[PDB]
């Protein structure tokens, strides 16, 4: 029985091989009291007294200490399993650091005494999930955006692209503008309340400019949700203006373009023969490409960049949010799979330089 | 009393969605500083390179998104296109000047281009040295207006492929450009000595001059306003891009002098007679400055600049009669990027929903009010005007 | 004439455009009787609320810069033009001041009033850190102001804002005048009522400080008396205070004294420059300029100094801009500005409102 | 007094004929604000906007040699009269510099701007490879020039060049900066935006460096502290690179680093040099000329000898010659032709231009 751990900014997921969801899904967040810690769901429910603290921000580590809670938490808090005893599938940001690749080998191997281990790049797990060899995957997720363009099981890292805005950008924005309608979010506490509401009342516009229009003379646009503690706010354009950010960064002061064009512009990276069948096969992934319309939005804008001859269609699987964790288990029950893995013996007699060969 | 008293003071620029724009469009790289636009209610000319020879698209106006590259074109000249010109009396025609030192005339079908147009109506064949300047008369039918660098400024006939009259002792070195009056009786001309000129063409007499309108060596424009008085921008000694206001009936000095910037490039205005705003647009600049004229004193009152971050390489301004009157629309331009055409829409913010009577004054409208024969007599006869309130929706 | 209207949470400053300094200076309050009358006006507005505050309920139309009642937000703008300026608001435009990323529904009802209430002829609203910035004459500088309500941090580079990297912070000197009443009981001293309010916001205006380093401050005060102060109340008793002198102000720093989880004002300001491009903040840490009276404490500025160098990098130089006139900074920036042969192109007509509504003041401005 | 201009895709150096050094050297770029003013110039070029890049949008009007938008190229040479020489470029004569194997438009609109707009009373165009052999004091060799947009490999034999030899290789030190970015994000710096472009460029041109032997100093580096060096960012932060330093200027050598299929530019002199006659080879072996910008890395010489050794007949004697001047190697060549009696029969004049047209330019030249 082999776990499947996806690592995320914001969410964790984890579950066994074979599945078809995630059995534990928990917000990646570490929490200590501010009047000894508290890691994931038990610290969203004492959030009112906790500091809530993301150990990963932009794919980035800040605190391995916290990390190792995070694993620690999902090992025998979540999953209820003895980490030495099943082997741990882990899936890795494209381009990832081998310092950062090594320090989640050497955590696994040493602290929790995982008997195999193998270290897969989320955007190939995407694909899996699609069934797809072929194709540009789009994950955003909580702290970063990758475009990866993938042809035939071939990866090209010459057209990766990164962009610097995501789900915790799009929350601290919708954090701004709520105070532009009188409700003032300001504690790590509040955070949650805003990641929340955008979850559930926010979507991409297919245009913006009108949807300004009809919500500046219209009411049927307004939402109403009910805080924790009893009062009901109400939002109208701040629907449609926060997931926005997305196609304008300028929104956030940032000068990079749009998730649309930053995936035209993997496309153009990549070599003429393949650009007519990774314009068919954009695959998105991601909590973060989960707003009803966005899938409409991105077909338009990409279409309106790429010629007329070609045609673009964006995949969204309805379950896109957990595909990398279901490209995961899948890879973790194929039969060809079992000579990726890494062992405990062959690790502390090797090194690092067997897991920065064998993977990618 | 506190605030000068208009109805532009917050007129605001908005670039149109991009599903509306024309791409893939490849930008004539001519050094000469024309519009590289013309736009008419019907069709739109742009200038564009060619392998060989020269040639302009011509597009209508619902042929938006990206442009085929194999899109016929009007490829007649055996030389690069400089300048093109829609015919205000008629939607279909357009004159053109090249390098040829040709000028032709052309007719568009109703649809557009279906083949490459390669022959033209008429031939004009009066010049020794490439035709920059082409402007229609305002009001005489079939009389078209050449200049050129040979210093010689021809009246043509469109009509019948008559020269009617021929000015070459006038300008002693390069014309900049030529801007006909309100009624078309004369035609104002910047020089690169320096003079604005303002000629009777029947006459064949320099009705005024001004020497050193500009201290600045680097080019000058000049237009004729509706009351006739004559704007023109330029440089100053120190490099510095001015504008100014000339009277004909005393040219000593202007009534007004304002600086801009010290950028490089020349300075293209788009007068509006209805609304007595010119809209001075600089060559290469990202930026839109618009300026009202009125009696007041200093009788060049700045409204407000539109900004942007593109280079213009070349812009176009649709007539009044093509605007959309519902929306407060008082100009459209076509602002030409290098690949790509994209319309600016400029309006004034109004809370009614309603026809703005003072906003939209009776404009010239398409019909001719004289005719070539008579112009040559001796007539002189303002243009014609039309309501807009009908294409109100 | 133009009129400069500088509205705070807690004080009002208004005069003249070209003038040095604000002509009316009266707390932004609305007093209304709680008792009844026995011997043969409903609301006091200002300082004729201060005065006979002993019978009287005051309440701060402005908490935490919103605005929580228009009708008595009316109100001191009536005193203001006809009582205090004494001038008709028909004749002078009026300059307005709104606090950075002032939403544009409140933006509209402060124009709105302005030209159908009051008449003005014209009317201009400019943010409160970009006229801080005029009375230092700086083009570059991250502006840091407290006042009443709020604390804001905004950094301006060469005349461009930042809106992104603009910070806030619910904490100014309402909230210390609150936290020195909770203290002050455990001295003994009961301060309950909003009559009472304002002697207690008066003792922190002439007693408190800030402590260059808190703990040795606590040493000192606790094994000696030379850090104790002597203060008259308006009823003739004399209560002494010694380390509430220096604990009210530490608030500051250290938001947890209040039960906030957020950052004290040394790292707003730190962090509002880091959100900022690189190469533009070593400007801003030469040009760090204190705005409102919250700014005024003694020994402010040395303890920001010494904070900020804490935290930003060694070979950063490290300048706390800090003029004797800070608590006019806003107004004395809105007279300049008004002064200025380049502002009268950003007049709004009470002509060009009418025909053209709230749109035109949206733009304009920032 | 004749100017002798280098328009590169990353600098552009200006002086007058017959000096030792350009008097002007300032980036080729043109900065436009992306922020919006809130205090009372719409575009910045060379070292102003290099100055003020934390709120500007950098963009290089050159794009692997060829030029992307001629309104941003004009201001770069406008920015060079008027502002760096501070002279009237109808006064002297300017000779240009062009790439091998240049389009015949691009020639013809540099000619047309010179003429035209700026009104230069002569002009010449000359080959930037056969000017970086006259400041060497030759007529034989093969000149591996590789600026900042395109590298070329231009053979040339006794004063005749070989056209169908001449090589091209579509990296240079922009996609070496672009490269080193990437690498920068493994080691925890996040550089995006084109103002951090620069300080990335920075970094190239003071802490990387060509290893003789790729492999064996990876290992060294993965063993050892001793390559690291420390760098200061604007605002005082102070990153480290370890490995860095020299993988950057491997991608020279390894275009398979950036995914590009072509060879290293080792193998393109190689295969240049094989692509010219078998009698002329053993010139060109023992005259190869390094010059551009992107060959000032410590140790590029002795690796370009290895290498081209490795490749060459072991009988061959293979010297790179690589001046320590060769930065400015095109603009030296070009004030020693502009200064030479012998050359004043090759400048066009702004009449024979006006009456002939650019049929002229395009014979006269090469
Ligand atoms: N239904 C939804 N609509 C919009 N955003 C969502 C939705 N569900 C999750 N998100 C956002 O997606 C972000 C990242 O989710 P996820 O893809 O799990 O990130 P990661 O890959 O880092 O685990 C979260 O910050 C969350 O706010
Ligand atoms: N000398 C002082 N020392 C300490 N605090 C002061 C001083 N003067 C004023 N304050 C405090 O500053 C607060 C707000 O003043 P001000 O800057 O005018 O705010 P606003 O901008 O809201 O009008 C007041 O509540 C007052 O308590
Ligand atoms: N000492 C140095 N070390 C490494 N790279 C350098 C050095 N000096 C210049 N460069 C690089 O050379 C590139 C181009 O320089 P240059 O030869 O002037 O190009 P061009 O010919 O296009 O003007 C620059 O982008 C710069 O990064
Ligand atoms: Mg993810
Ligand atoms: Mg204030
Ligand atoms: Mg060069």
């Amino acid at each position: 029985a082999a776990l499947v751990v996806d690592n995320g900014s914001g969410m964790c997921k984890a579950g066994f091989a074979g599945d078809d969801a995630p059995r534990a899904v928990f917000p990646s967040i570490v929490g200590r009291p501010r009047h000894d810690s508290y890691v994931g769901d038990e610290a969203q429910s004492k959030r009112g007294i906790l500091t809530l603290k993301y150990p990963i921000e932009h794919g980035i580590v800040t605190n391995w200490d916290d990390m190792e809670k995070i694993w620690h938490h999902t090992f025998y808090n979540e999953l209820r399993v003895a980490p030495e005893e099943h082997p741990v599938l882990l899936t890795e940001a494209p381009l990832n650091p081998k310092a950062n690749r090594e320090k989640m080998t050497q955590i696994m191997f040493e602290t929790f005494n995982t008997p195999a281990m193998y270290v897969a790049i989320q955007a190939v797990l995407s694909l899996y999930a699609s069934g797809r060899t072929t194709g540009i995957v789009m994950d955003s997720g909580d702290g970063v955006t990758h475009t990866v363009p993938i042809y035939e099981g071939y990866a090209l890292p010459h057209a990766i692209l990164r962009l610097d805005l995501a789900g915790r950008d799009l929350t601290d924005y919708l954090m701004k503008i709520l105070t532009e309608r009188g409700y003032s979010f300001t504690t790590t506490a509040e955070r949650e309340i805003v990641r929340d509401i955008k979850e559930k009342l926010c979507y991409v516009a297919l245009d913006f400019e009108q949807e300004m229009a009809t919500a500046a003379s219209s009411s049927s646009l307004e939402k109403s949700y009910e805080l924790p503690d009893g009062q009901v706010i109400t939002i109208g354009n701040e629907r449609f203006r926060c997931p926005e950010a997305l196609f304008q960064p300028s929104f956030l002061g940032m000068e990079s373009a749009g998730i649309h064009e930053t995936t035209f512009n993997s496309i153009m990276k990549c070599d003429v023969d393949i650009r007519k069948d990774l314009y068919a096969n954009t695959v998105l992934s991601g909590g973060t490409t989960m707003y009803p319309g966005i899938a409409d939005r991105m077909q338009k804008e990409i279409t309106a960049l790429a010629p007329s001859t070609m045609k673009i269609k964006i995949i969204a699987p309805p379950e896109r949010k957990y595909s990398v964790w279901i490209g995961g288990s899948i890879l973790a029950s194929l039969s060809t799979f079992q000579q990726m893995w890494i062992s405990k013996q062959e690790y502390d007699e090797s090194g690092p330089s067997i897991v920065h060969r064998k993977c990618f | 009393k506190v605030v000068r008293q208009s109805k532009f003071r917050h007129v605001f620029g908005q670039p149109v969605k991009n599903d509306q724009c024309y791409e893939d469009i490849r930008v004539s790289r001519v050094t000469w500083d024309s519009t590289f636009c013309a736009v008419n209610p019907k069709f739109l000319a742009v200038i564009v390179e060619a392998s060989g020879g020269g040639a302009f698209l011509v597009l209508p106006l619902s042929k938006t998104g990206r442009i085929d590259k194999a899109y016929p074109t009007v490829c007649g000249h055996t030389g690069p296109v400089l300048d093109i010109d829609w015919c205000p009396h008629n939607d279909e025609v357009i004159a053109s000047g090249s390098e040829d030192c040709t000028v032709m005339v052309w007719q568009i079908p109703e649809n557009g281009l279906t083949s490459p147009l390669t022959e033209p109506v008429v031939v004009l064949e009066g010049h020794t040295k490439r035709v920059g300047i082409i402007a229609w008369h305002p009001t005489a039918r079939n009389v078209l207006l050449s200049a050129g660098c040979d210093n010689v400024v021809l009246i043509w006939n469109v009509g019948t492929a008559e020269e009617l009259y021929r000015l070459d002792s006038l300008h002693p070195d390069l014309i900049y450009n030529v801007s006909w009056n309100h009624n078309g009786s004369l035609f104002c001309s910047a020089c690169k000595d320096k003079s604005v000129r303002i000629i009777d063409p029947r006459r064949g007499t320099l009705v005024a001059e001004r020497e050193k309108a500009h201290e600045g060596a680097r080019p000058m424009r000049a237009i004729f306003l509706a009351d006739g008085k004559v704007f023109t921008t330029g440089f100053s000694r120190m490099s510095e891009r001015q504008l100014a206001l000339w009277d004909p009936e005393n040219l000593e000095e202007p009534m007004a002098l304002q600086e801009l910037d010290s950028s490089n490039g020349a300075l293209l205005p788009f007068y509006d007679p209805d609304t007595s705003v010119v809209y001075v647009c600089g060559k290469g600049d990202s930026s839109i400055r618009y300026f009202e004229i009125t009696e007041e004193p200093p009788y060049i009152h700045f409204l407000n600049t539109f900004t942007s971050k593109e280079p213009q390489r070349g812009m176009g301004s649709m007539p009044k009669r093509g605007l959309e009157v519902s929306k407060c629309e008082i100009a459209r331009f076509y602002k030409l990027h290098e690949r790509k055409c994209e319309p600016i829409v400029m309006t004034v913010p109004r809370k009614s929903d309603l026809f703005q009577d003072d906003l939209y004054p009776d404009t010239a409208g398409p019909e001719a009010a004289l005719e070539a024969e008579e112009w040559v007599s001796g007539r002189d006869a303002d243009p014609i005007l039309i309501s807009l309130r009908e294409a109100y929706v």
